[PDB]
């Protein structure tokens, strides 16, 4: 109910190293691919939990 | 963004709207051509008599 958001900004993200992480039960992308997280750009990305 | 079985989808949305727009293009462009023929056979017939 209380959801925490944080910003991310200003940093390179390696994708791969999450990703390759099994200890994830679900992942799950719908707007893009999980392989090709590790070449597109973004303004900014923010990560709710 | 996407892999390939997930961009077919999009892909093909894109084709089906820029055919459409090509089609639509094309036979405005017949009708306008048949009547710019007709025009030039006037003009044609006008020069000769
Ligand atoms: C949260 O902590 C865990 C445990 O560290 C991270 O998972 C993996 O942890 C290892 C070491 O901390 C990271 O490097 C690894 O090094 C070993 C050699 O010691 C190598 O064999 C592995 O392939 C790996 O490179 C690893 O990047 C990291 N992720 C993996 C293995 O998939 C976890 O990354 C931490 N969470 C975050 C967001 O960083």
């Amino acid at each position: 109910y209380a959801w925490n958001r944080k910003r991310i900004s200003n940093c390179v993200a390696d994708y791969s190293v999450l990703y390759n992480s099994a200890s994830f039960s679900t992942f799950k992308c719908y707007g893009v691919s999980p392989t090709k997280l590790n070449d597109l750009c973004f303004t900014n990305v923010y990560a709710d939990s | 963004r996407l892999d390939p079985p997930e961009a077919e989808v999009q892909i093909d949305r894109l084709i089906t709207g820029r055919l459409q727009s090509l089609q639509t293009y094309v036979t405005q462009q017949l009708i306008r051509a048949a009547e710019i023929r007709a025009s030039a056979n006037l003009a044609a017939t006008k020069m000769s008599e």
